[PDB]
């Protein structure tokens, strides 16, 4: 037998989509990507994760590096490379880079 | 002996550390580089290292 | 083994403590019996081997 | 270890359908389960979760008696019962839980329905989310999560009870959005899709638990195999009289003779033979492994007695029984007090007769109490009751007096008849077997022995719904110096027996010592808390006393209420240890 | 908890005296049973146990 269909965290990617709207400006990203990061290192919570700093000094390796790139990709539905982390590292990078 | 130290990660390796070593050891040994002609190195096969 | 049917390999009755036990003569010789490597016996009121 | 944690293991019956979901629930194992008491959203998800193996996913009905308490220490064994599908292929549910089982929640089970009816939204969606939700994904629903999100419309206080219709859509929730419907909810994932419905969810105030009535133990006599012995150490004497007992027992004493006593009496369930028995268990607490009490029809197997190593044995047609105590499931027909009734209570002056009041009428509602004693003056405890409700007659009289106990019993107004008599009426005269005297023993023997005879002949005409015999355990367990306390005891468990056969209602209680919380403990010395331990005693609250006087008032005859370390005995048992003769079938 | 292996656990039927021991059997677990097979004396023995 087939398991029960698992419960959405979240809105779907089509959902976040048409709250995405292009007028939006560099913010749904931005508190996307600082959720993920939080969810990612296990924080309580996207307030604790503070763009200031940069992934480096949160304390991000290869490891989260691929897994949050998997998760935000799949989120996002877009391919994305495996090394953002270092070649924008900053969240705010990150959001206008997306 | 020395430690890298700081590098990209955790177990990153910096080049920088491994000159400084060999420099230090030749030194102690009191040679010179064109003097040995043979050297065994790590060979882990990672793509990185 | 895993989700089989049932087999019923033995069945039966549990009767209470007895009181007495009467003692029948010998019809044979005494045999003793010792089992070699026995192990973890003492878990078992008697080693089923 | 991959079963789920609320259903634990599961066993197929061989043969049937019936399936077996056993867990071990504890505040460790469950934090959502606060104080311990685990929420029934706890129970609707295990019950989904095992229905899921079962095939029948949807609850058809499900109606929780009662919620669990997980105990502080340890845990608490749970197990869910699934029945064979009947009609419409559904089958019956079960829940238990522990001292005896306890049915928590029951209903039926029913599979999947082909359809799956939207009812109208009868309240505003609210986002429902909890925060430390761990482990979310090992639950379809969580069920810290589908409590909070079904008290936004069963509320707070109370506590959802009825489930109808319950169908599950999705897994592993962790924010819900609640619609609530006219009688049941719906449960959507925040992507918007539907999770779970309740069709309808009734909720109830929540009741504090009875405490448990687990240390009710009556005095059973499994058979012993007796030895093929003729002759042993062994004094043989007849026993007539407690008296008698007594002297004998101070003569050997004083004797020097390091043989051990072979005390033939009658029947042990006579009065006066129960007393020789109390003195001589007594006796033997005080001089452990020295005197054998002996109720043989044929004193020729007297000395296979002695060779049997029991020292309390009866012994009829050749074969011997030894006393022990058994717990006894506790009784749920009980036949009601009459509120319209009166009820009497002996020595009702003191600390536990006035806990004794109180108790009944905060919880049987007894509104009339007559309460006598020798003192007979508490304006304290009269304002107590009557501000409860109860109108008291408090009385200065003697029990065992025949005159004084028949006016008090017609000062009762035939208008409110009585219904219960409850004699807690008693002595200490602590006292060593060296030391004691026959009349040491009648001061002792009078308030509870000749008051309990006098109750009973008196109230043999009487419609008597309970008729309660404080009894102690020192007659029963031995007690070293309490050996006229212990005489008292073991013949007032006599004549609740006798009154019993006399087709009259009695219900004794021998419990043990209660506890130092309770301030009705105070006398014991710290010898006594020592052998208590040793033994497995522990003291007694106040509220689960009262509870087992209930529970023994339902079971009736002579119980032992009395709380035993189990655990601690049982490896007592597996060490070797001193585990008394009477709780040899405990150990 | 590792029981006896004979035994492995015990369940009580709520409202009854009817009782259940379920076990794991495995060859690992019994050496002694010959190939896989189990000897009656090791029946006669659970029974006891």
């Amino acid at each position: 037998p087939l398991p029960r269909r698992a419960a959405a965290k979240t809105a779907s990617l089509t959902e976040r989509l048409a709250g995405l709207a292009e007028t939006e400006q560099a913010a749904a990203l931005l508190d996307l990507v600082r959720r993920h990061a939080a969810e990612v290192l296990g924080h309580s919570g996207a307030e604790s994760v503070h763009s200031g700093r940069t992934f480096k000094d949160a304390g991000f390796d290869s490891l989260t590096a691929v897994e949050l790139r998997n998760r935000l990709a799949a989120a996002t539905g877009l391919t994305l490379s495996p090394a953002m982390i270092f070649d924008y590292p900053k969240p705010p990078a990150l959001a206008d880079h997306l | 002996v020395n430690q890298d130290g700081a590098s990209n990660g955790l177990t990153a390796p910096n080049g920088l550390s491994q000159q400084r070593v060999i420099r230090r050891a030749l030194a102690a040994a009191g040679l010179a580089p064109s003097d040995v002609d043979v050297v065994e190195a790590h060979g882990t096969g990672t793509t990185l290292g | 083994e895993a989700d089989e049917p049932w087999t019923r390999h033995a069945h039966g009755t549990l009767a209470p403590a007895a009181a007495a036990v009467p003692e029948p003569a010998a019809a044979g010789d005494a045999t003793d019996v010792t089992v070699a490597g026995l192990r973890d016996a003492d878990r078992y009121g008697i080693h089923p081997a | 270890s991959a079963g789920d944690p609320l259903l634990g293991t599961v066993v197929s019956t061989p043969g049937s359908d019936r399936l077996t979901a056993v867990a071990q629930w504890s505040r460790r194992a469950q934090p959502w389960a606060v104080d311990g008491l685990v929420p029934n959203a706890a129970l609707v998800e295990a019950a989904i979760r095992l229905g899921d193996l079962a095939g029948t996913p949807v609850v058809g009905e499900l109606v929780v008696d009662a919620p669990v308490v997980l105990p502080r220490r340890g845990s608490r064994e749970v197990q869910l019962i699934v029945g064979e599908p009947g009609e419409q292929r559904r089958r019956p549910i079960e829940v238990f839980s522990r001292e005896p089982w306890t049915r928590h929640a029951h209903g039926t089970l029913a599979p999947a329905a082909a359809a799956v009816p939207e009812p109208a939204a009868a309240g505003d969606a609210t986002d429902v989310t909890v925060a430390g939700l761990r482990d979310a994904d090992r639950y379809g629903i969580h069920p810290a999560l589908l409590d909070a999100a079904v008290r936004t419309v069963v509320g707070d206080d109370l506590l959802p009870s009825v489930w109808t219709g319950v169908s599950l859509l999705a897994s592993g929730a962790t924010a819900v959005t609640v619609t609530p419907t006219a009688t049941g909810l719906r449960l959507t994932d925040p992507a918007g899709q539907p999770v779970l419905t309740v069709e309808s969810v009734r909720g109830t105030p929540f009741v504090a638990e009875q405490g448990t009535t687990d240390a009710l133990f009556r005095v059973d006599w499994p058979e012993i195999p007796l030895p093929t012995a003729e002759t042993a150490d062994f004094l043989p004497y007849e026993a007539t009289s407690a008296e008698a007992t007594l002297s004998a027992l101070q003569a050997w004493l004083a004797d020097p003779a390091e043989t051990r006593l072979a005390v033939v009496t009658g029947d042990c369930t006579e009065p006066g033979a129960a007393a020789i028995w109390g003195l001589v268990r007594s006796a033997q607490s005080e001089h452990p492994g020295r005197i054998v009490l002996a109720d043989l029809d044929d004193p020729a197997v007297l000395p296979a007695v002695v060779a049997s190593g029991e020292p309390q044995v009866r012994v009829r047609n050749g074969v011997a029984s030894v006393p022990r105590l058994t717990r006894v499931t506790p009784r749920q027909d009980a036949r009601p007090l009459d509120p319209e009734g009166t009820v009497l209570i002996t020595g009702g002056t003191g600390t536990l007769g006035a806990l004794t009041a109180r108790h009944l009428v905060t919880a049987h509602g007894v509104r009339h109490l007559v309460l006598v004693s020798r003192r007979g003056e508490a304006p304290e405890l009269q304002e107590e009751l009557t501000a409860l409700g109860a109108s008291v007659a408090i009385a200065a009289c003697d029990v065992a007096d025949r005159a004084q106990l028949e006016a008090v019993l017609r000062a009762i107004p035939a208008e409110h008849p009585l219904t219960a008599v409850i004699h807690t009426a008693g002595v200490l005269d602590d006292g060593v077997v060296t030391e004691l005297t026959p009349d040491r023993l009648a001061t002792v023997r009078r308030p509870k022995v000749d008051a309990a005879r006098l109750l009973d002949e008196l109230t043999r005409e009487a419609d008597l719904a309970a008729f309660v015999l404080f009894s102690s355990a020192a007659g029963v367990l031995g007690n070293p110096g309490q050996a006229g306390y212990a005489a008292a005891n073991a013949e007032l468990d006599a004549l609740a027996r006798q009154r019993n056969s006399l087709d009259l209602p009695a219900v004794s209680i021998a419990w043990g010592y209660w506890a130092t919380v309770s301030g009705m403990t105070e006398h014991l010395g710290d010898a006594d808390l020592r052998r208590n331990q040793r033994i497995g005693m522990s003291g007694l609250p106040a509220d689960e006393g009262m509870a087992l006087l209930d529970a023994a008032i339902a079971t009736g005859g002579t119980l032992v209420a009395a709380k035993f370390d189990v655990a601690a005995l049982r490896a007592t048992a597996k060490a070797g240890g001193p585990v008394p003769p009477l709780l040899r079938g405990l150990a």
